[PDB]
């Protein structure tokens, strides 16, 4: 027998089938729970208040679990055991808690804090009901790694990711108390022991290191500027990292050693490397605490001896004021510079190091990217460098569209990191000797045989297992004095990367993602639970998900947009691209040209050769004149042949008869396959008009610049099933031409374009032969710029076809064209000054 | 690359296509035309069983319904149910096979010899006088 128990909060409600043998107890709680639960408001927007049925049943599990105690068997145990089993059968459809948590965030109007509360409740409940996470989860990722379809690498971040790194440790201690609580307490007694064992430790820990007291009571927690100091921030960032690793292990039912054996390798940016060697020694939950003690102890001594070697001194108020009122940060010992090359930065630091003495010089400390460096040194020195940089950069709201590409003043960003020591600098070298002595006095050695996976050294990208010397000594050297070459250390061939590090979305994960975009590597941020609207990297949920949402791969551009051959029944071979697959003919087109493609004789003749060609509206001034050209094109082409039409967007007069004509001719079924819109990109409302009304197969767009490409990508996102042909042309093209380079804009925009499977991506400007186009077809063109291969879907050929037999160009004009020598891509911009290769730039009306 | 005057447009474009075909054969098909996959007809692909029976309902998705009717193989049924356009002389009108078989309540399509293009017969049946 069984009795329905209604537990509710306004509109939302849940029925629980409680057995009658223990119903009187479940009603006792139902009343007591209904007292603590507040009044139901509109939208449940207030705090400590459920927003979905799932949250409410959570709260109820949280309340029942608070009265229960795990030592002695109470009366309430048999209610917790059951109410939990109802949560599992209703809302966790086999999945893990985090997968539900995620599902409630995006669909319902749940806030992050409520979802964290829901996870705490469930996890607490599970543990205090004597039902631990013992069985191995069916997580898609760890299924795929067992089979061999995935290769996991763990990365650990470090300093200079967030100023509020402690909130991540506070969040772990709240939400996962029962899992990490034992670790965090052991780390707190280990640090407290190291303070009273070491001679002059208490002199550096002015406000103590009682982290437990700070986690319990947020009021007793010291100010951020003390927590940021490396003697605290070093070991606590290690603790945060090991806590995320534990959680990840304990919710997967793995031992550390099991989770370590699923990893192809580990590695860590800066002090992350200490954690990375720490996990690679782990085996069981019993011997996990010797690998933690070693990690925490190393980071404790690094943080102490480095702070004794270079303590942060009061900065002059004149420099603090100049930095704040010039939109920069607070001067720290590390200056990030974005969107400059490593040579370009090493120039500016070689100018600034010439004027300064030895003990004040700055060096490049982290190379996180091609164009993403970090310079370490004294904060006054880096403010120097920052004065030498602000005169060299353009304002971030300057318009450089009407300036040729090579004359444009280089624009970049430069912020100070939130870190209180100059890591990877000559300044910390004196500490090295002291650290190597504190590691042998506290019996902390990493042995090469005990390390079961490869841990990649941050300098040269080598394994630390193949080191002749001491591993500890090297790891210290890698943190304090050697630079971090991040691209060189992440040369491992993996499909998935787990960022354990602090900072979540601002951390090392997302940076590694930007470096490796288009190589078919997916980053998972193993610490933070959250949603990515782009979905380019994943969060904590993706580790524990058991459905197909757990093994999401990222697009490898070389494999996905590989050009192929195919043949039809008649045995004609075609180049198969996203474009050619649609139009059923070779992925080459003759774009609309006034006056080259105004001739209906040349449009028919190209259509009859079997190639897309746009009829140029630029040569027509009425619907009547165009209509009679179209009628002449049709007359000369074979049945089933089609052609396009080019309209000029900066001729409103020509659009206001052209668009109605295209609409009318398609309603009678004329073979107009597509419309290309030259000279600018239509607005969303106009583009939507053309797509939905004109009865076209696809729509060509010709973006001039970055903003125009972004405007094409927005048009595509609005009509996701309708093909858009993004004809990218550099300013080196014939006719009306932009100021833009051919390459640079595509390197920036290619990833964002390829997110949208309905954009077919054509490349024009400066092509005549198979020889020069093939690198764009196979994507090797982008390997010269140290980017992953970016294959293109099609080519357009303007200038090249102007001397064809069928073009109306007069014989003496054709001789005059054929006599022009031309110039390679790098010279083209000279046309703005003087005749370069027979060709010059002039201004229109 | 503009050097040779009065080259026919076919010869320039074919020159470029046949150029790529020769490099793509050499690099990705070890110079062997036999390794190239064949289809009946190449085209009309959007960038995004022998004896079957399909009962349409009010909920039946158009796109799913035509993909099933079309089959897997590229042949006349594929064209028939997936070509959005057919040709009338030189004009391009809406495909009337996709209008006739447009799914609705009562319709029942039976496909026979689905695996042999030459002998396949699609037979739509509807309720006519009960
Ligand atoms: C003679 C000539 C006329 C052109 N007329 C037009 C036009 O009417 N509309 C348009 O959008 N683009 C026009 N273009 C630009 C081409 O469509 C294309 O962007 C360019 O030809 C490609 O560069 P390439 O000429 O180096 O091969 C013209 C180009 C040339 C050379």
């Amino acid at each position: 027998s069984t009795r329905p128990l209604t537990l509710s909060h306004g509109s939302l409600e849940h029925v629980l089938l409680v057995p009658t043998a223990s119903f009187f107890i479940a009603s006792q709680l139902q009343e007591q729970f209904n007292k603590i639960l507040p009044e139901p408001t509109e939208g449940f927007a207030a705090d400590d208040e459920p927003t979905t049925p799932a949250e409410l049943v959570g709260k109820f599990l949280g309340y029942v679990s608070s009265l229960v105690e795990p030592s002695k068997v109470g009366q309430f145990d048999q209610v917790l055991n059951l109410c939990l089993t109802e949560f599992e059968n209703c809302y966790l459809e086999g999945n893990d808690i985090h997968a539900l948590a995620a599902k409630l965030l995006q669909e319902n109007d749940t806030t992050l804090v409520k979802t964290k509360e829901l996870i705490k409740n469930y996890i607490t409940a599970r543990i205090m009901a004597k039902r631990p996470f013992d069985k191995k989860s069916n997580s898609a990722l760890f299924r795929a790694v067992g089979e061999g379809n995935a290769q996991l690498v763990a990365i650990f971040g470090g300093q200079g990711n967030t100023d509020d790194y402690f909130e991540e440790l506070r969040d772990l201690y709240q939400t996962y108390h029962v899992l990490v609580g034992d670790l965090i307490k052991f780390s707190a007694e280990t640090l407290s022991e190291l303070i009273r064992t070491t001679l002059d430790a208490e002199k550096v820990f002015t406000q103590g290191l009682n982290i437990l007291e700070w986690l319990e009571n947020p009021s007793n927690t010291p100010d951020k500027d003390y927590l940021l100091s490396i003697p605290i921030s070093c070991p606590l960032i290690g603790v945060i990292q090991l806590a995320h690793y534990v959680v990840t292990a304990k919710l997967l039912g793995f031992t550390p050693g099991e989770l370590r054996s699923y990893l192809k390798g580990a590695t860590g940016h800066s002090q992350g490397l200490v954690t990375a060697v720490a996990i690679a020694e782990t085996d069981s939950w019993e011997s996990f605490f010797v690998s933690v003690r070693k990690a925490i102890t190393v980071l404790f001594f690094i943080g102490v001896r480095c702070y004794e070697a270079y303590p942060n001194t009061s900065l002059p108020p004149s420099i603090l004021e100049d930095s704040l009122e010039n939109n920069e940060g607070v001067p720290s010992p590390m200056l990030s510079i974005s969107n400059l090359t490593q040579e370009q930065v090493q120039d500016y630091v070689n100018k600034t190091n010439s004027h300064l003495p030895a003990g004040k010089q700055v060096e490049i400390s982290l190379v996180n990217g091609a164009k993403n460096l970090v310079v370490s040194g004294p904060p006054q020195s880096l403010y120097g460098l920052n004065l030498t940089l602000r005169k060299a950069k353009a304002p971030s709201g300057l318009d450089q569209s009407r300036i040729p590409f090579s004359e444009r003043k280089l624009k970049f960003s430069n912020r100070f990191l939130p870190v209180a020591s100059p890591f990877h600098s000559h300044l910390l070298v004196p500490a090295s000797d002291l650290i190597n002595k504190d590691l042998v006095k506290n019996n902390v050695s990493f042995n090469a045989k005990d390390i079961q996976i490869p841990v990649y050294d941050t300098f040269d990208g080598s394994d630390l297992r193949v080191l002749s010397g001491s591993i500890s000594e090297r790891i210290v050297d890698c943190i304090i004095r050697l630079p971090v070459k991040w691209e060189t250390t992440t040369q491992f061939k993996a499909t998935h990367i787990l960022d354990f590090g602090p900072g979540g979305a601002s951390g090392l994960g997302v940076l590694t993602h930007r470096n490796k975009d288009g190589t078919g590597v997916r980053v998972i941020v193993a610490g933070t639970l959250d949603i990515n609207p782009d979905d380019d990297y994943g969060f904590k949920q993706e580790i524990f998900d058991v459905t197909s949402n757990g093994l999401k791969k990222n697009p490898n551009w070389l494999e996905e947009y590989h050009p192929k051959l195919i043949k039809n029944k008649s045995g004609k071979i075609f180049v198969e691209t996203k474009f050619s697959k649609l139009i059923g003919r070779p992925p080459l087109l003759v774009p609309g040209m006034t006056p080259c493609t105004v001739s209906p004789d040349f449009v028919a003749a190209t259509t009859n050769a079997g190639y897309t060609i746009e009829l140029a509206g630029g040569g027509y001034f009425s619907a009547a004149g165009m209509t009679a050209a179209i009628d002449s094109v049709v007359s000369q082409i074979e049945k089933g042949s089609t052609f396009g039409i080019n309209l000029i967007y900066v001729n409103p007069f020509m659009l206001q008869w052209g668009i109605p004509l295209i609409k009318e001719l398609r309603s009678k079924g004329y073979p107009i396959q597509f419309l290309t819109i030259g000279a600018g990109v239509p607005s969303l409302e106009v583009a939507s008009e053309y797509i939905e009304t004109l009865g076209l197969k696809y729509l060509g767009l010709k973006p001039g610049s970055i903003d125009a490409i972004s405007q094409v990508i927005n048009i595509a996102k609005a009509h996701p099933n309708f093909p858009i042909a993004l004809q990218w042309t550099g300013g080196r093209g014939g006719g009306h031409h932009s100021f833009e380079d051919a390459h640079t804009p595509m390197l920036q925009m290619y990833s964002k374009i390829r997110r949208h499977p309905n954009i077919m991506l054509i490349f024009g400007s400066g092509f005549g032969s198979a020889d020069d186009t093939y690198p764009y077809l196979t994507g090797e063109w982008s390997t010269k710029f140290d980017y992953p291969p970016m294959p293109f879907d099609g080519f357009l050929f303007g200038s090249r076809v102007m001397i064809a037999k069928e073009v109306k160009t007069s014989p003496d004009a054709k001789k005059c064209i054929a006599a022009c020598t031309g110039v390679p891509d790098d010279k083209w911009e000279q046309t703005y000054k003087k005749p370069t290769g027979g060709i010059v730039t002039v201004r229109s009306e | 690359f503009t050097k040779v005057i009065d080259e026919p447009i076919k010869s320039i474009m074919d020159g470029i296509h046949d150029g790529h075909i020769k490099k793509l054969l050499h690099q990705y098909y070890g110079d062997d035309e036999s390794k190239i996959p064949a289809v009946e007809y190449f085209g009309g692909e959007s960038p995004v069983e022998d004896s079957a029976v399909f009962k349409a309902t009010s909920s039946t998705d158009e796109e799913s319904w035509f993909k099933a009717l079309a089959g897997s193989e590229i042949n006349w049924r594929h064209a028939s149910f997936l070509c959005s356009f057919i040709t009338q002389d030189k004009m391009f009108v809406s495909n009337p096979i996709r209008k006739v078989f447009k799914p609705s309540q009562g319709m029942v399509v039976e496909i026979s010899n689905g695996n042999t293009s030459s002998k396949t017969v699609v037979t739509l049946s509807e309720p006519v006088q009960g």
